[PDB]
C-alpha cells in the first residue's frame, strides 16, 4: 500500500514520520520530499511518502497520482490555520477517485505542541466529516504522543 | 497495441536488481543511441528511493550523468529535489566511501537547487578524516569553479587555510592544481614558505608550480631572488621526470651561455643514459627549435 | 586533467571501448577520432605517433591497442606504465580479453579509469585495493548493523505497540655579470 502523509513536512510532519522510522527525530534539513518507509504489517508493507505540502511539492505529485491504498494527515494540532483552505484544496483529492481506495486516518499531531480542536471540530473543518465511500473512524495522535492508533489502522488495512 | 518497455518491468521484478541489471545494459544501448521513450522514469523513481543496490544506483547515476538532465522536463525531470534528499543523506552519509563515491560523480554532478544546501553538506564531508573524500572535494569545486564558482565565494583563501591544515601529499598536490586557478598568490605565499622544504618532497606537486610562473614573466617580472634562491636548489633536479622538466624549465627562463650549457649538459647526459627513442626525438625537436 | 579521453581499442578501426571525460561536442570529436584509429593511416609500425601536437598515444597489445590522447608535453616513463600498466590490469578487470567480457564489466572497465586516473594523476597501486574503496566498502557495514539493529528494536518494540493497540654562487655570479 501506497500510504500518503502530506502537509508541509517540515514542521516535524518529519518528526513524526522519524518518531516512528527510528524512534527518533527531524535530524534534517525539514524535507519537501518523498521520505520513504516500508512498514510491514499484515505483510502489507506500508510505503510512506513524507512529503510535504510545500509548494512544488504539494503542486507536483502526478507520478503519484496513480491509487492510493492509505491516508495519513500528518497534523500540526496548532495549525488550524491551513485546514479551511486545506479543505479547499482537499475537494480535489475528492475529486480524485484513486483518492476512494483507502479506509483511512487522519492523524492528530501536535498536541502538546500548543493545543488542538474538538475531534468533530476539525471533523467537519477539513471537510472530513462528509464521507463515507471510504471509511472514516478519526484518531489524534501528538508526535510526542498517540497510541490506539493502531486500532485505527487495524480496521483500515482490514476493511 | 502493447510495449516491451513493460517487457522490461516485469524481467525487474523477475529478477530484482539481476534483472535490472540487465535492463541497464539495454537501457544503456538504448540509451546510447540517444534514443528510448520515457514511462520507465516512474519505475525507478517508484522503487529507487526506497531501493539500495549501489551498484546500480551507480549505474543509474551515472546513467543520469552523462544523459541529459536539464531534460524538456525542465530542467530537471522536476524531483532533481527531492530523490538528492536521501542521496543527499548518502552524501552525507556517515559512510565515507559512499560519500566518496558520489563526490566522484559529484564531480561529474553539477545540479544547482540540490546543490545549495549540499554546499552545506559537503563542507561537512571535508572534515572526515578521509583523504579520498576530501580529495573528491577538490574536483568537485573545480567543477564549481567554473560552473558556479561564486555558490561559494570565499573559498580561496579558505582552501589557502585549510593546506595549512593539511598534509596529505596526494591531496595537496590537487590543492595546487587547483590553488593557483583560484588564485595564485596564496600558492606563492605558500611558495615562500616552502622554498627549503621542497627539496624534500615528492615531485607532483612541485611540477605543478612549474607551469605557473612561466605565464606571469612574459606580462611581467622584478621577482626574482627569492625565487633563485630555491631554484638553485633546484639544480640538483634528479628524477627523470624532474630532470625532463627541470633544463626544460631552465631554458624558458633563462638563455645565458651559462645557461645554454647548463641545460644542454642535462640533455646529452640524458640522452645517453636514454632509452625510448621517441623521446629522444622530442628533445631534438626542441632543440631544433633551439 | 591531462587526458579528455581514454579509450580502449581493438584493431577493428574501433576502438573497443571509451569514455569522455567532457562532453560538449559530439563523437565527431571521438567520432573523428575513431575513424582516424581505425584507418591507422595505412602507417607502418611505431608504438607511438603524435601528429599535429596531439599525441596518440597507444600500445598494441596484440589486435589492441590501448589509446590515451594529448596534446601539449609529458613526462614519458609514466605514461608507458600506464599503458603497460592497462596491459596488466583488463585480465582481472573485466576478465581475460575478449571484448563480450567487457562488455558485461563496461561499467567496471569505466569505473576502473576513474579511479586510476583521476584526472592524468597516477591514483594508486594494487588492484585488489582498488576494489575496495566501491561497491566493497567497509564503513557502511559497520554503521549499518549497528543502526539497524537499533531501529530494529524500536520496531520490534514498536511491533508489539501495534500490535496490541658555494656552488649557486658559481652560477649566479656569472649569470650576474
Amino acid at each position: 500500500m501506497r500510504i500518503l502523509m502530506v502537509g508541509l513536512d517540515g514542521a516535524g510532519k518529519t518528526t513524526v514520520l522519524y518518531k516512528l522510522k527510528l524512534g527518533e527525530v527531524i535530524t534534517t534539513i525539514p524535507t519537501i520530499g518523498f521520505n520513504v518507509e516500508t512498514v510491514q504489517y499484515k505483510n502489507i508493507s506500508f510505503t510512506v511518502w513524507d512529503v510535504g505540502g510545500q509548494d512544488r511539492i504539494r503542486s507536483l505529485w502526478r507520478h503519484y497520482y496513480r491509487n492510493t491504498e492509505g491516508v495519513i494527515f500528518v497534523v500540526d494540532s496548532n495549525d488550524r490555520s491551513r485546514i479551511g483552505e486545506a479543505r479547499e484544496v482537499m475537494q480535489r483529492m475528492l475529486n480524485e477517485d484513486e483518492l476512494r481506495n483507502a479506509a483511512w486516518l487522519v492523524f492528530a499531531n501536535k498536541q502538546d505542541l500548543p493545543e488542538a480542536m474538538s475531534a468533530a471540530e476539525i471533523t467537519e473543518k477539513l471537510g472530513l466529516h462528509s464521507i463515507r465511500n471510504r471509511p472514516w473512524f478519526i484518531q489524534a495522535t501528538c508526535a510526542t504522543s498517540g497510541e490506539g492508533l493502531y486500532e485505527g489502522l487495524e480496521w483500515l488495512s482490514n476493511s | 497495441e502493447p510495449p516491451s518497455e513493460i517487457s522490461l518491468k516485469n524481467d525487474l521484478e523477475k529478477g530484482d536488481v539481476k534483472s535490472k541489471t540487465e535492463a541497464l545494459k539495454k537501457v544503456i544501448i538504448m540509451i546510447l543511441n540517444g534514443e528510448k521513450l520515457p514511462g520507465l522514469l516512474m519505475t525507478i523513481i517508484r522503487f529507487v528511493l526506497p531501493l539500495q543496490d549501489h551498484t546500480i544506483k551507480k549505474l543509474l547515476l551515472v546513467f543520469w550523468e552523462i544523459v541529459p538532465k536539464t531534460t524538456p522536463d525542465g530542467r530537471l525531470l522536476h524531483e532533481m529535489i527531492l530523490v538528492c534528499d536521501a542521496y543527499r543523506k548518502d552524501l552525507q552519509h556517515p559512510n565515507e566511501f559512499i560519500r566518496g563515491s558520489t563526490l566522484r560523480f559529484l564531480c561529474k554532478l553539477k545540479e544547482a537547487e540540490l546543490l545549495e544546501p549540499l554546499m552545506p553538506a559537503i563542507r561537512a564531508c571535508l572534515e572526515h578524516r578521509h583523504s579520498y573524500v576530501r580529495r573528491n572535494a577538490v574536483l568537485a569545486i573545480y567543477t564549481i569553479y567554473r560552473n558556479f564558482e561564486h555558490l561559494i565565494p570565499d573559498a580561496p583563501e579558505l582552501i589557502h587555510d585549510f593546506l595549512v591544515n593539511e598534509k596529505d601529499a596526494s591531496c595537496k598536490r590537487n590543492a595546487f592544481m587547483m590553488l593557483i586557478h583560484a588564485d595564485q598568490d596564496r600558492a606563492l605565499d605558500y611558495l615562500s614558505t616552502c622554498i627549503d622544504q621542497v627539496q624534500t618532497f615528492g615531485d607532483i606537486l612541485q611540477l605543478v608550480i612549474v607551469e605557473l610562473i612561466y605565464k606571469v614573466c612574459h606580462a611581467n617580472p622584478s621577482e626574482r631572488a627569492r625565487f633563485i634562491r630555491c631554484i638553485y636548489n633546484l639544480l640538483q633536479s634528479s628524477s627523470p621526470a624532474v630532470k625532463y622538466e627541470a633544463a626544460g624549465t631552465l631554458v624558458t627562463l633563462s638563455s645565458a651561455p651559462t645557461a645554454i650549457k647548463a641545460a644542454a649538459q642535462c640533455y646529452i647526459d640524458l640522452i645517453i643514459k636514454e632509452s625510448d627513442n621517441n623521446v629522444k626525438l622530442i628533445v631534438l625537436d626542441r632543440l631544433v627549435e633551439l | 586533467m591531462v587526458l579528455l579521453a581514454a579509450a580502449v581499442c581493438t584493431k577493428a578501426g574501433k576502438a573497443i571501448v571509451s569514455r569522455q571525460f567532457v562532453e560538449m561536442t559530439r563523437t565527431r570529436i571521438e567520432g573523428l577520432l575513431a575513424a582516424f584509429p581505425k584507418l591507422m593511416n595505412t602507417g607502418k609500425q611505431h608504438t607511438f605517433v603524435e601528429t599535429e601536437s596531439v599525441r596518440y598515444v597507444y600500445q598494441p597489445m596484440e589486435k589492441l591497442y590501448m589509446v590515451l590522447i594529448t596534446t601539449k608535453n609529458s613526462n614519458i616513463l609514466e605514461d608507458l606504465e600506464t599503458l603497460r600498466l592497462f596491459s596488466r590490469v583488463i585480465p582481472e578487470y573485466c576478465r581475460a580479453l575478449e571484448e563480450n567480457e567487457i562488455s558485461e564489466h563496461c561499467f567496471d572497465l569505466i569505473f576502473a579509469f576513474d579511479e586510476i586516473v583521476a584526472l592524468g594523476y597516477r591514483e594508486n597501486v594494487n588492484l585488489a585495493q582498488i576494489r575496495t574503496f566501491t561497491e566493497m566498502d567497509s564503513h557502511e557495514e559497520k554503521v549499518f548493523r549497528a543502526v539497524r539493529e537499533t531501529q530494529e528494536r524500536e520496531a520490534k518494540a514498536e511491533m508489539r505497540r501495534k500490535a496490541k493497540e658555494k656552488e649557486v654562487d658559481n652560477f649566479v655570479d656569472k649569470l650576474k655579470s
